[PDB]
């Protein structure tokens, strides 16, 4: 009858469905690899979707997927065993080298635009009308890392003009430098701003801007891989 | 095996239990201890399930059926045949849900990210553990828990429902729907939001969150922007899981009457209870 | 702890934010609205501006229209007595014209007249809105997924107020306006098709609902618990994909075998909530037309 019709009908619909749904998922960071970078022999009953290419906003240009995956940084990284499936172990420093738990993408070295082709993010100083509205306003307060030591303080609040949200704190280091610290990863308190991924230590090694009034898309990822890593290798500086 | 940018992310470490032992991966997949003990309790689970299907004399899925022990047995144990293989199975699921939530623990932390998945998984496990642990002891039988079959479970639902009149009534059980149809809303238009920017007009270009932004804005006053619906998801669905817990766990213990009966509260507030006219009067 | 971000512990505002102009015809667009610091400790503060044009009024006036047309019907049922109405007010019903009248549009007013009217009110402002979600999508250059999304929920509502009355043979077969009064007309739909868990488009429908809070779930901790990498920009990580978008798919491959990308994953997410109602409104449709009672359709199959 037509109520069986509709069913079976509909069981296989939602089967092509969950294919184009599976395909379209396949557009990044395929095809599979082996641990050294060769093409994987099995890749799955799913082939690769044709590719689709995407008209970007300030003539920044295009971008079609899947295409060419390449790192476009060398991995400081070592296999821990002689099959597939273990750990491979950093070579070197995996913070400064941007493995593990702070790892960053080779995003590109261009800032985020905002729909007029203005940097989408802005230190406050440099956004013209922009104020805490509501709060603690950090700026001016130390920044305490997790060892429990003042490692710099607030020298202003790097804003998203489009989402009128505080991205990152810029804090000012003990030789007079800045860096960039994510929102996401402080406590605003009353009298401090701590941080319990990075001890006082490790702020220097966070990465620098070349631009003191932009970050670009690399930068954003270096540091927030960077501060990001700190929770499980900053580990042993850690007291509570 | 790897996709294409994974290797850098394969290091060791962030493991609860039993440090480099189980620190490894099968496939996509990541073990972990608890990758083994989720694996176990699995395992037993669906073995004690067989067992009960051979009881029962029956391979057929739509007819299997695992029931708890019956209300006489109260909050004991009972013969394997007459309850007890239910109530085992319960505490290996139990233990494969617990299990399941400490490795997504464990995979958080080689990545550094947050903790809010396996956080939001617990709603849901705290939900099943409200339905066979929770409010049989608070009842006072494992008998008053559903059978684990796929239809029986659909019975169970209806029999336990018709118990307290139209369950319609049971005021967090409202409450629990208006998120449930709230979210399913909202993961609507998100989706359609996000695509409908990155997939335009043809031969245009990408729009951009500032035009997501507008777009909202334009239709109905306001837009509670990219971080928000993330924010909202989330707590709709938290809270319709939540909500849910509520309006059965109070279901059988504080209220056993007629749940349309509870709303005569309202109705009779002696400021109109004897006000003639209208549908009470 | 760790700082979770459900709630932003210091908010920033700047001039207010008159948007994107595209094709858009600003004469529409409203003036920009006050700021609710309360609001914005969860997301955006700023309330407005809002468009306007002939399409909203009409949905918007409709939108009223209907909902006081019920609303009188209330006060005339709580013998206007302002207490009554406050008493009563989930039991007060508006119920369509009895099985008699069939699909005339003669029945009298107090006896189903009134909720046709208020049911022209209701199908012409749903169907402006409808129409007015695609235009301001259009007006942006934006695809129209929104409108598509839309027109899934437009389908059960269709279908339970206006299809299946129709296909039926008469109005009554139809929804009344009230709380308590849909809710039993429900629970005796159910009852009178031989249980609705055996129709097996209403035990989809759920898989779908069930689905879409596991997804959502899944979806909003998931960006939540890598905004540390700037997660929430999704169009940019869609362009260029950052960690955030990496650490996200591998936490996922890691825990269950496959993962999304950031494109990808919204769209399991529009499908799985337009699979609610799609699916939905077809168990219904069927429900009395083709399918008498589910239990007996559930031994057979047909
Ligand atoms: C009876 C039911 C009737 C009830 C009415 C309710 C209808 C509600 C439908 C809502 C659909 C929501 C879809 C969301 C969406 O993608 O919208 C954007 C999509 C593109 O929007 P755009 O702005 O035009 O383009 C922007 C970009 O250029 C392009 O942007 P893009 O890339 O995002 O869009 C590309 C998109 C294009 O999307 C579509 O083309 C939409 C397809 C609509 C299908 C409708 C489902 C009907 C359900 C039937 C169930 C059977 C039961 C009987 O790709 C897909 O999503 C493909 C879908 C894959 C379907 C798989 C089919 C398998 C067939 C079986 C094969 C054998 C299997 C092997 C075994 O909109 C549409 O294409 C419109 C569809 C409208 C049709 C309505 C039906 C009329 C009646
Ligand atoms: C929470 C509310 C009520 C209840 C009311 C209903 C109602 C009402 C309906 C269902 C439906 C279903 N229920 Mg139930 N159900 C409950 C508790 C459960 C439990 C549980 C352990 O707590 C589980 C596992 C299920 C599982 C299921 C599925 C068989 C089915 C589709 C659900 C879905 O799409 O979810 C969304 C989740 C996903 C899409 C993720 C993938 C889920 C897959 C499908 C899980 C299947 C597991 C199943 C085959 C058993 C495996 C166990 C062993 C390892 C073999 N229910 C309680 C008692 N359930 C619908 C149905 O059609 O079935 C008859 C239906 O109409
Ligand atoms: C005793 C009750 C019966 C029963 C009878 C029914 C009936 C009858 C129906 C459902 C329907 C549904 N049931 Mg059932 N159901 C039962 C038990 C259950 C249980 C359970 C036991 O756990 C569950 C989980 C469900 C779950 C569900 C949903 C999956 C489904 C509706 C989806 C939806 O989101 O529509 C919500 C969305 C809409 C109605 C779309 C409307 C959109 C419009 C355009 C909105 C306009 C707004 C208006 C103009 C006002 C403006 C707003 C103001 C400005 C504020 N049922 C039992 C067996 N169920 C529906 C279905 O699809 O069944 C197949 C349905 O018709
Ligand atoms: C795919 C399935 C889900 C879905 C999707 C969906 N719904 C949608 C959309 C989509 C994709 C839209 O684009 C469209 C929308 O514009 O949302 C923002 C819509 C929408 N879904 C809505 C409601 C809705 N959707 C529902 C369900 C669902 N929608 C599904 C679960 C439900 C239910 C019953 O679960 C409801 C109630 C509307 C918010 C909106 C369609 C608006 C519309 O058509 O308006 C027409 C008429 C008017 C202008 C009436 C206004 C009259 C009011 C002023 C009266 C009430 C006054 C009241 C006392 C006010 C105070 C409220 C307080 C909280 C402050
Ligand atoms: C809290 C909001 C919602 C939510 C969220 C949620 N669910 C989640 C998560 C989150 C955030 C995960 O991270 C986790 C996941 O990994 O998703 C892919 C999960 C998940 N939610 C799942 C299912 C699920 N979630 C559901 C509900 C919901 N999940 C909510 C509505 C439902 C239903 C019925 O609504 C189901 C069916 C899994 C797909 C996945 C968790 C997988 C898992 O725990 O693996 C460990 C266990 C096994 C491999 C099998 C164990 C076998 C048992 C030992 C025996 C079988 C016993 C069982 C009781 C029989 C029941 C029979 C039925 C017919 C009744
Ligand atoms: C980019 O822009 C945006 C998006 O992106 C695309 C969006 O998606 C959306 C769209 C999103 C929305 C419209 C979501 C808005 C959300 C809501 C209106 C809330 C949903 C929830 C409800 C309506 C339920 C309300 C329930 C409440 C307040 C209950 C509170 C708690 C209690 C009363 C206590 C409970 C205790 C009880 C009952 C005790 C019982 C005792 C005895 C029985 C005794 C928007 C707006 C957007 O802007
Ligand atoms: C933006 O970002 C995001 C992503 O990507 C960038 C994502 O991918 C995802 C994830 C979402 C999707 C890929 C979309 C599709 C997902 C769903 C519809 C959810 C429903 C899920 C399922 C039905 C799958 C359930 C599967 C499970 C639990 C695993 C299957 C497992 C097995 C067969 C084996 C289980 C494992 C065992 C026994 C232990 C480990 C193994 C040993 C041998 C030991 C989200 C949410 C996201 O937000
Ligand atoms: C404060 O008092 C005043 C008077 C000021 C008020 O305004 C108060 C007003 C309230 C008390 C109002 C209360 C309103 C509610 C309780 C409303 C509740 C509504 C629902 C629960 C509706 C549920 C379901 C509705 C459905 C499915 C409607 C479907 C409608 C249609 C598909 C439309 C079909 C079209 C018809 C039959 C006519 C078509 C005719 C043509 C020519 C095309
Ligand atoms: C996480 C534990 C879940 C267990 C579910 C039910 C187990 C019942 C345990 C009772 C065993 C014996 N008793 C009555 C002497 O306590
Ligand atoms: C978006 C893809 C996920 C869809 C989930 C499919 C599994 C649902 C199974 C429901 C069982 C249903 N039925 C028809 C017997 O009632
Ligand atoms: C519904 C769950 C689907 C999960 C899909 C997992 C894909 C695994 C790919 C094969 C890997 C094989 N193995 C375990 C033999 O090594
Ligand atoms: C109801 C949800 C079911 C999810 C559908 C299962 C899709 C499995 C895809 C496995 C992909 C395998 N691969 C390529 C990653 O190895
Ligand atoms: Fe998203």
């Amino acid at each position: 009858d037509l109520a069986s019709l509709a069913i079976y009908s509909f069981w296989i619909f939602l089967a092509g469905l969950i294919y184009y749904l599976q395909t379209e998922n396949m557009r990044e960071g395929y095809p599979l690899e082996n641990e050294d970078g060769t093409p994987a022999a099995n890749q799955g009953p799913f082939p690769l979707p044709k590719p689709k290419t995407f008209i970007l906003p300030h003539g920044r240009g295009t971008l079609t997927v899947p295409g060419p995956e390449s790192e476009d940084r060398p991995i400081a990284l070592a296999r821990t065993a002689v099959s597939e499936g273990f750990p491979h172990a950093p070579t070197g420093d995996p913070m400064k080298d941007g493995v593990g738990p702070a790892s960053w993408v080779a995003r590109r070295d261009l800032p985020e635009l905002d729909g007029h082709g203005h940097n989408k993010i802005k230190p406050m100083k440099a956004a013209a009308g922009f104020h805490v509205s509501a709060g603690k306003n950090p700026i001016g307060l130390p920044v305490r890392g997790c060892d429990l030591e003042i490692a710099g303080k607030v020298v202003d609040i790097w804003v998203d003009i489009p989402e009128q949200m505080a991205r990152f704190l810029e804090v000012e280091l003990k030789d007079g430098s800045t860096r960039l610290l994510p929102m996401q990863m402080v406590k605003v308190q009353s009298n401090r701003v701590h941080v319990n991924a990075l001890s006082s230590d490790l702020f220097a090694g966070i990465p620098t801007i070349k631009s003191p009034t932009e970050v670009t898309l690399l930068e954003e990822d270096k540091i927030c891989g960077y501060v990001a890593g700190g929770l499980m290798y900053a580990a042993p500086k850690r007291k509570s | 095996a790897l996709l294409s940018f994974e290797r850098k992310y394969r290091v060791p470490g962030g493991t609860l239990v039993g440090g480099n032992l189980f620190d490894f991966w099968v496939g996509p997949f990541y073990v972990g201890f608890f990758g083994v003990a989720t694996f176990f309790f699995a395992a037993l689970g669906i073995i004690l399930i067989a067992w009960s299907a051979v009881l029962q004399g029956t391979w057929n899925p739509q007819l299997i059926s695992v029931y708890p022990p019956a209300l006489e047995y109260g909050l004991g144990g009972a013969p394997l045949a007459k309850g007890g293989l239910w109530q085992i199975i319960t505490i290996c699921a139990t233990g494969a849900f617990v299990s399941w939530a400490l490795r997504e623990v464990e995979i958080c932390r080689k990545l550094g990210i947050g903790y809010h998945i396996p956080f939001a998984f617990a709603f849901a496990i705290l939900a099943y553990l409200t339905l066979v642990l929770f409010r049989p002891v608070m009842m006072g039988a494992w008998g008053y828990a559903f059978p684990y079959g796929i239809w029986t479970h659909l019975d169970w639902v209806s029999n336990t429902g018709y118990t307290y009149g139209n369950f319609h009534y049971n005021p967090a059980h409202m409450i629990a729907i208006s998120f449930f149809f709230t979210n399913a809303l909202a993961l609507a238009l998100h989706g359609a939001l996000v695509l409908s920017a990155a997939n335009p007009e043809k031969g245009k270009e990408m729009r951009t969150p500032d035009h997501a932004d507008t777009f909202f804005r334009d239709l109905v006053g306001y837009s509670i922007g990219t971080l928000g619906i993330h924010r909202l998801g989330l707590l709709l669905s938290l809270s319709a899981v939540f909500f849910s817990a509520l309006c059965m766990i109070i279901t059988g213990t504080i209220w056993f009457d007629q749940w349309v009966d509870w709303w005569q509260w309202w109705v009779k507030l002696p400021w109109w209870a004897n006000i003639p006219g209208g549908i009470n009067g | 702890a760790e700082y979770q971000n459900i709630f932003s512990q210091v908010q920033v505002r700047g001039p207010a934010d008159l948007g994107m102009t595209e094709d858009v015809n600003l004469a529409n667009r409203s003036g920009v609205g006050p700021f609710s610091t309360l609001l914005g400790w969860f997301g955006n503060a700023q309330l407005g501006p809002i468009y306007l044009g002939s399409l909203g009024v009409l949905s918007l006036f409709s939108g009223l229209m209907w909902f006081f047309t019920i609303g009188i019907w209330f006060w005339y049922q709580a013998g206007w007595n302002p207490a009554v109405f406050l008493r009563d007010l989930f039991f007060f019903s508006l119920e369509p014209p009895a099985p008699e009248y069939g699909l005339s549009f003669a029945a009298p007013l107090k006896e189903g007249g009134l909720w046709l009217i208020a049911s022209f009110f209701m199908f012409v402002a749903v169907w402006s809105w409808w129409g007015r979600t695609y235009l301001r999508a259009q007006a942006l250059g934006m695809g129209k997924h929104t409108a598509w999304a839309f027109l899934s929920a437009i389908w059960l509502w269709m279908v339970l107020g206006f299809i299946r009355p129709i296909l039926m043979g008469s109005w009554s077969e139809a929804v009344p306006y009230g709380i308590f009064s849909h809710l039993d007309w429900t629970n005796n739909f159910s009852l009178v098709h031989g249980n609705l868990f055996y129709n097996p488009f209403h035990g989809l429908s759920i898989a779908f609902l069930y689905g879409s809070a596991l997804l959502f779930a899944m979806h909003g901790a998931t960006i939540l618990a890598v905004s540390r990498f700037g997660g929430e920009r999704e169009l940019e990580q869609i362009a260029d994909r950052g960690t955030a978008a990496e650490r996200a798919a591998l936490f996922w491959r890691w825990t269950m075998g496959f993962n999304a990308t950031m494109e990808g994953i919204h769209r399991w997410a529009i499908w799985m909530a337009v699979l609610v109602t799609l699916t939905g409104g077809i168990g219904i449709l069927l429900s009395g037309t083709v399918v008498d009672n589910w239990y007996v359709w559930g031994q057979n199959h047909g």
